[PDB]
């Protein structure tokens, strides 16, 4: 762990860090930046816990970094609160969403090495990392987290940007929603506090139905479908079509009152926007990453979504990695990793002769 | 790309393979090809002369069943920074155990083969 890459995967919810070799990131914790209200700042779970006194703040949005200053805390707090080095010493691999702006992957580049003087650094795009984890070169991504999700068909190695799909529906999306239907039954999740065991129940109970109407059907019939739950408190609930109803939300967003269409849409969409002759091999390299994939049942629905949606002759395959929650960081890992890598790097001496456009010519 | 098996690779017509070894892409001995461990990973490049003057290129990464992740994705990120090194000409294929293409298979004229066991993982658990 002495001059060695460092990955870090920057979230909307959860910043993942960690060495290049490892098979897991070692640091895992909430992108949240904790202000007094009225050390200057905490960050992650620390700031989490003293949320009763401080303003908090997330600096990326829908996987975009929005808040420099914000950031910059982040990165500090990865590098000598979680991951306990000198970032001088150590090359540095970061992701970003697709779609990434252009002024925003040099502003990164910059703050790397300005403010936090890394000998070297990299910026891949997060689904292509993904991609690599699960052994392919061309495949399209399904990655929803906690802010975001997207479809991103990927040939021979690279995003085509034309073909990509963003969705401002995910993980924050499904936790608000599962609060309100919950309360509905009779129970009340209102308070942040609660926001949180309602988290904890969205990610230990809920699950993806493979037939909706049935499912709904079958909940109002028996009770073979309810689950209880032990409350921190030692209360027990039980949850009943929530268990489904909440991930519904991910193929009818009109259920959160969203224009957008579903995910097995938005799919089957980016893959009619690709060249027809790739077409088969993005169908049959379906690869679900991220949290807000974690649900079970989500391959198997998905599975027969797009199954219905195109042509009877096509092979369709989803591949959801149980380590799916981790694989963009995990295919940085490997990347950073490889003899062959070692060039790719943007050095401190090609930034200070080029400046922060070098990531334009070095990273894409 | 300076890597010497890059340097190598697809230097004239034939066939060439090379094992992932933590990490790295290092070159399978000739009087073993054909001889797959089930439990790594492989690049395969076959080069053939087009009567043009020019070599095609087809870039195969083949996946033992019991291979590890870190051997599997490796082997996709070094087939596109082969297939880019060759600026992009090659077409690139993914060969899983018992499901190879009948292309692949017909690079092995006595008959591709497998065998259990094969290098450890590179990964740090
Ligand atoms: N088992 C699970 N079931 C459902 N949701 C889960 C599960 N595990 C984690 N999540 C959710 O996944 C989200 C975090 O996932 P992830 O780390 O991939 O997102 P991120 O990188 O922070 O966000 P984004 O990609 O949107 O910028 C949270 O909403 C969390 O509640
Ligand atoms: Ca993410
Ligand atoms: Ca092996
Ligand atoms: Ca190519």
């Amino acid at each position: 762990d002495e001059t060695t890459a460092l990955v870090c995967d920057n979230g909307s919810g959860l910043v993942k860090a960690g060495f290049a070799g490892d098979d897991a990131p070692r640091a895992v914790f909430p992108s949240i930046v904790g202000r007094p209200r009225h050390k200057d700042s905490y960050v992650g779970d620390e700031a989490q816990s003293k949320r009763g006194i401080l303003t908090l703040k997330y600096p990326i949005e829908h996987g975009i970094i929005t808040n420099w200053d914000d950031m910059e805390k982040i990165w500090h707090h990865t590098f000598y609160n979680e991951l306990r080095v000198a970032p001088e010493e150590h090359p540095t691999l970061l992701t970003e969403a697709p779609l990434n702006p252009k002024a925003n992957r040099e502003k990164m580049t910059q703050i790397m090495f300005e403010t936090f003087n890394v000998p070297a650094m990299y910026v891949a795009i997060q689904a292509v990392l993904s991609l690599y984890a699960s052994g392919r070169t061309t495949g399209i991504v399904l990655d929803s987290g906690d802010g975001v999700t997207h479809n991103v068909p990927i040939y021979e190695g690279y995003a085509l940007p034309h073909a990509i799909m963003r969705l401002d529906l995910a993980g924050r999306d499904l936790t608000d929603y599962l609060m309100k239907i919950l309360t509905e039954r009779g129970y009340s999740f209102v308070t942040t506090a609660e926001r949180e065991i309602v988290r904890d129940i969205k990610e230990k109970l809920c699950y993806v139905a493979l037939d909706f109407e049935n499912e709904m059907a079958t909940a109002a019939s028996s009770s073979s479908l309810e689950k209880s739950y032990e409350l921190p408190d030692g209360q027990v609930i039980t949850i009943g079509n929530e268990r489904f109803r909440c991930p519904e939300t991910l193929f009818q967003p009109s259920f959160i009152g969203m224009e957008s269409a579903g995910i097995h849409e938005t799919t089957y969409n980016s893959i009619m926007k690709c060249d027809i002759d790739i077409r088969k091999d993005l169908y049959a390299n379906n690869v679900m990453s991220g949290g807000t994939t974690m649900y079970p049942g989500i391959a198997d629905r998905m599975q027969k979504e797009i199954t219905a949606l195109a042509p009877s002759t096509m092979k369709i395959k989803i591949i959801a990695p149980p380590e799916r929650k981790y694989s963009v960081w995990i295919g940085g890992s490997i990347l950073a990793s490889l003899s062959t890598f070692q060039q790719m790097w943007i050095t401190k001496q090609e930034y200070d002769e080029a400046g922060p456009s070098i990531v334009h010519r070095k990273c894409f | 790309v300076e890597h010497p098996e890059f340097l190598k690779a697809g230097k004239e017509p034939g066939l060439q393979i090379w094992r992932v070894e933590k990490f790295d892409l290092v070159p399978v001995p000739t009087n073993l090809y054909g001889d797959f461990f089930t439990g790594d990973a492989y690049v395969i490049l076959k080069t053939v002369q087009l009567r043009n003057g020019n070599l095609q290129y087809d870039l195969h990464y083949w996946l033992g069943n019991e291979c590890s992740q870190d051997e599997s994705g490796a082997a996709a990120i070094f087939t596109v920074q082969l297939d880019d090194y060759l600026n992009g000409r090659a077409v690139q294929h993914r060969e899983v155990q018992g499901f190879e293409s009948a292309t692949f298979l017909g690079y092995f004229k006595s008959g591709l083969k497998y065998k259990k066991g094969g290098v450890a993982s590179g990964f740090k658990h």
